[PDB]
């Protein structure tokens, strides 16, 4: 899984067999840490127009 | 992959098969190519219940 986020926490919980994570699209919303076995919260950065 | 997608309910059976809504969470999946056209389930358990 490669891209580009905010890596964060996630209270989010992930049952056991849940690896990834994504939303109501399609976007990965959330990883497994492979190591650690962590949730995250993978979130797009803040970009915007000027 | 064979996959066994198992829910242990701890739930009562005043009636077999009760209604509710109870999702199952895969356990095992076995990966092993093979071609499963029949099936039985034992019981052999010497004192047989
Ligand atoms: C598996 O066994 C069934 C029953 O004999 C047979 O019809 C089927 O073709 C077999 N599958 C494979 C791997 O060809």
């Amino acid at each position: 899984l490669t891209g580009t986020g905010v890596l964060t926490e996630s209270n989010k919980k992930f049952l056991p067999f849940q690896q990834f994570g994504r939303d109501i699209a399609d976007t990965t919303d959330a990883v497994r840490d492979p190591q650690t076995l962590e949730i995250l919260d993978i979130t797009p950065c803040s970009f915007g127009g000027v | 992959y064979f996959k066994i997608y198992s829910k242990h309910t701890p739930i009562n059976l005043g009636r077999d098969l009760p209604q509710g809504f109870s999702a199952l969470e895969p356990l095992v999946d076995l990966p092993i190519g093979i071609n499963i056209t029949r099936f039985q389930t034992l019981l052999a358990l010497h004192r047989s219940y």
